[PDB]
């Protein structure tokens, strides 16, 4: 029996998420909750069999058959208002906004720790793409510092990241530490307007001991990449992990450098919107794992 | 006072050439010498602005904040400027720089991406910082398009928007057309600046073109101290501006002495118009890529000229030095495979 | 074909920077590389032209005539040019350069002194040489006065008259006005050229201004290899001319390789935009004075910068290096008495 | 008594020579011979009490009263035609033209050798100015090479020097060799258009042995300057002789460098016209020695 889930939000993210959820072995989207009766998102959900509404989250919380899971892609302010209502109603929430009222989760790194959480947060696209690599290195050796550089097509950066570019860099850097296991994290984001739009790519630099077991590190990275591929098929390693000795450039630190490319599934979002696709792919993954662990 | 305000960026853009190895002794000596010569604005930061110290751009020998702090304690007339890039630095960095004595905040975005800086200009103005905006890699788009991005910065609180030839790729009228377009759009709302590189050997003349087109602020570095083949040399800008009746308030002989006796010894070598730099200027490659390309060339045994040409073809922009590694490996892969 | 004929003077003007120490091996390699990159004219002489080897300007390591001969035997497409200054070289030197395979005779006078070159242009044409005229220190007189002198040269047989910014002192419009004045005065009678130094960082731009004003010949040197802060760098000229649609017939990548791999190793160091060169440009000092001033500064324990500043005040012109010693002694006396 | 001398030609050199002859204790100018009846030189001559003519040299050959000595400042063409006539008439001739039908004379060097000559030539201004210095060095040590640099006001350089600049350099270099005593000679002339016009100066470079007696050389140079000063008062050393060791610049040759300045008397020509002055002063000196020795 598939867990019955609701989607709050009716924009691009929500619509892409709807399509992924329809494909799910473990989840069944049944409700799409919006506020704009004009919303194209609500129209699409109706056509596909979902029950839709424009009276917002209060309408959802007054339904006889409560959702087992709720995915929210609205805004931090909106989800932060709704979150207490989900918890009282006993509905597990997966938050795709920057609200972060609940623990941030990256599936190959800390998802298992939080399967019982009533509210989980999907951090950032940069986090979802790069933190598994940082984790893959730090589970093998001490990583005093790790640095991620995200490169994204300008057209696939909406007003959200654009208005809050700092929060992206700070939040991602924080996840690199707390979830990635690096002692200090840094994140950089580059918006490139090249036409045709670039597929998102990410470079991950991790400081490692000068005597580090490089083969074990490389093997660990390959393992985490295959793992991420179970839920993001277009997540690809561009080169072997590259190793370097201490230098002026690296501030006397030995390091390993990993390059990934994140191609979207093209469900609703275009392939070059891997930054958005990875959010909805990761969210779906987290939802399915919760359903398997606590809901079946 | 001046017809054009000169900003020296020997200690910011020059950090690229220095590979971010500046010491307090070097910054203090240089700030004092430039200050005494009459330079009204001295920029001090990591080459990639606040938060630049990293694997991607190179670690600083001395934390930039300490250098800004020392610069502000040294300068008697000059104001200290600092650069920051949204997506690299943060608002927290801007506040820290302000607290350390920086009084001019220069916020840089790729020329098509001004809307990411709106909150940064707002904060900078609220902290009582003078604002300058950089539209980087300005050769990649048409004047009218650049002017629309300048208007975004202006509306956000930007007091002067620069046309920035990051790749040293603009030629004369290309600078004038861009500067005039910004002047026409901004009017009284903001000044217009130009900051050029020397990769086609046109730093000084491009700056003159900008001034004739209406620019009121011009960047250079003493002894060209900067990325690529360098920035327009300030000592030469002063010489030329003296002859064409553009007042700067900088004494030619004093700044020449500073360039020669104080700035030069702090440089690892002269800034060269060599094959690599020329390729960047010809190919439209972001100037700070130069020494990173040379580094990857050594690391992987491929020619730096090839890395740089391909960076151009890939349309890489500021901040994307990491892709030079990917380009190096691509070359190694094609050499093995025979593709 | 081309819109502008580039002359490389790495092996002539660059002789100043090389201190006239070129060997046959270096000339052979450089001529070969420049020829291959498509450079149509390569100038080879002592920096002060035929007969330049002397105490005053510096002795050649290798006789200039042997360099011309070697350059002519090496070049398969490029023509070999050579410089001569009336009052230094003679008509005899010109004949000898032609006999040695030189095909382009470039005759230089101070810009107010064109009439002393009249019989030299006449002989050169009689010898079947293509002629070029240099009006040196061209920033010192108004464009109209410069144009009058250009007319004397053209009427004597000169086929192209250069505006020569020997001091690297002209700025943009200053070049354009001079080139325009010459084009208007000369009309069909002769082409107009520009030869600029880099003493104010305007070598390439001044060359562009010249071309836009009608110049059909432009001088530069690979890697700036030239007197003072150098000549306009040929490799940058080509890149820039490529962007603005001026045909030269020279491959940018090829000439970039030559400058980097062949010309540069033959240089004692990079040409520098240092304090001394800047002073020269700002003060209107003949570029070749640079290393001679530095030598005198060291010999007499006086600053070179002051020496060069005073050279400008004394209104010295090309050829007056000996006067640098007199200036050095003058500075030395002032210093020696507080 | 005084020898009656004739000046042939009425140009600048002639009219200036006129004043030096007037002040002569051994010479008395009596004829100026011209061709242009309106010449400014002839008018000046006649005004000073000289007989003048415009018929030309043929007229002068027909006067009952024979000149003891004739100075000619016309041209190489004119003097060559006139030269044999002087010889046939038994009139000693001093030639200030480039004709050189008789030996070149520099007073401190080789005048004593040629006092008996029917015809002496005054070589060039650069020669008169610099060759005494070269001689002063070569009479002390071997000089394998000597180099002279003459700097002259542009306005002082007339049509003769300008039309024949190669001949100036070639003739001066040859004289530096044959009269100065250097094995090899070189001359350079620079015309400087500065306003106000520069006083002529000259730089003389002599290669000397590396073990040369520098004190003997400097003493010799000072002696010859004093000698020249007896007929050219404005002739002076700008500096002490400068001695230098073998270098790249000097082609491994040791040398002594001498700087002179030559200010004219301001007779018919302005003081900056020292290049014209030194000819007339030297020519007058030669005439006086000839008059002393062979005549009176
Ligand atoms: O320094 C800079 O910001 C540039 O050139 O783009
Ligand atoms: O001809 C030259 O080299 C000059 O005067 O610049
Ligand atoms: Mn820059
Ligand atoms: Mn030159
Ligand atoms: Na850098």
């Amino acid at each position: 029996s598939k867990a019955k889930v609701a989607i709050v939000g009716s924009g691009n993210i929500s619509t892409d998420l709807l399509y992924k959820l329809l494909r799910s072995e473990w989840l069944e989207p049944r409700w799409m909750v919006g506020i704009d009766p004009e919303s194209d998102g609500l129209a699409r959900a109706a056509k596909l069999g979902l029950e839709t509404t424009h009276e917002g989250v209060d309408w959802l919380l007054a339904q006889p058959d409560k959702p087992d899971l709720v995915f929210e892609a609205t805004s931090a302010y909106v989800h932060r208002d709704a979150a207490p209502k989900y918890a009282e109603a006993g509905i597990r929430a997966i938050d795709l906004t920057p609200a972060a009222v609940g623990p941030a989760v990256i599936p190959p790194a800390n998802l298992r720790e939080h399967l019982d959480a009533p509210n989980v947060n999907m951090i950032t696209c940069g986090g979802q793409a790069t933190i598994p690599i940082v984790y893959a290195v730090s589970r093998i050796v001490e990583v005093p510092y790790a640095e991620i550089v995200a490169s994204v097509a300008s057209v696939s950066a909406g007003p959200g990241t654009r208005a809050n570019i700092d929060e992206f860099t700070k939040t991602t850097a924080r996840g690199v530490q707390t979830i990635g296991g690096a002692a200090r994290g840094k994140a950089i984001i580059i918006l490139n307007p090249a036409d045709p739009p670039m597929i998102m790519r990410d470079t991950i630099f991790c400081a490692i001991p000068t005597d580090a077991d490089r083969e074990a590190i490389a093997a660990s990275i390959h393992d985490v990449v295959k793992e991420v591929q179970t839920y993001v098929p277009g997540y690809r390693l561009l080169n072997e992990p590259q190793f370097d000795e201490p230098s002026i450039n690296s501030g006397g630190q030995a390091l390993v450098t990993t390059f990934v490319e994140v191609e979207g599934a093209g469900d609703y979002l275009p392939p070059y919107a891997g930054n958005l696709d990875i959010m909805t792919a990761a969210a779906t993954k987290v939802g399915e794992e919760i359903a398997k662990e606590t809901l079946v | 006072m001046w017809d054009v305000r000169i900003t020296d960026t020997s200690l910011r853009d020059g950090s690229h050439h220095k590979r971010h190895q500046f010491t307090k002794d070097e910054v203090g000596a240089i700030v004092a010498a430039l200050d005494a010569a009459g330079v009204p604005v001295i920029e001090v930061t990591h080459g990639d602005g606040l938060g630049g110290s990293s694997f991607n751009y190179g670690f600083s020998k001395t934390p930039e904040q300490e250098l800004i702090k020392l610069a502000a304690a040294t300068a008697k007339e000059a104001r200290i400027a600092f650069l920051m890039l949204p997506g690299v630095g943060t608002k927290d960095d801007i506040k820290e720089a302000r607290d350390n004595g920086g009084s001019i905040c220069r916020i840089a975005t790729h020329c098509t991406e001004a809307d990411v800086s709106i909150q940064h200009f707002g904060l900078a103005r609220e902290l009582g910082l003078e604002t300058v905006g950089f539209l980087m890699m300005a050769h990649t788009i048409a004047p009218e398009k650049l002017a629309a991005q300048a208007r975004i910065m202006a509306d956000a609180g930007c007091q002067c928007v620069y046309v920035v030839d990051s790749a040293g790729a603009l030629v004369l009228d290309g600078v004038a057309d861009r500067v005039s377009a910004l002047v026409a759009e901004l009017g009284e709302d903001a000044q217009v600046g130009f900051h050029g590189h020397e990769n086609l050997g046109l730093g000084v003349a491009n700056s003159v073109a900008a001034v004739r087109a209406g620019a009121k602020q011009i960047d250079g570095s003493c002894r060209r101290f900067g990325a690529g083949a360098g920035n327009a040399p300030v000592e030469a800008l002063i010489g030329v501006f003296d002859k064409i009746g553009v007042k700067t308030g900088i004494d030619f002989f004093d700044i020449a002495d500073a360039a020669e006796d104080v700035v030069r010894p702090a440089m690892p070598a002269e800034c060269l118009l060599d094959r690599n730099a020329l390729i960047m200027g010809y190919s439209g490659v972001y100037s700070s890529f130069l020494k990173h390309a040379v580094r990857q060339a050594e690391r992987y045994g491929v020619p730096a000229s090839a890395l740089l040409h391909r960076a151009g073809q890939r349309k890489l922009i500021g901040g994307q030095e990491d892709q030079l590694i990917d380009i190096a490996l691509e070359i190694k892969r094609e050499l093995d495979s025979g593709a």
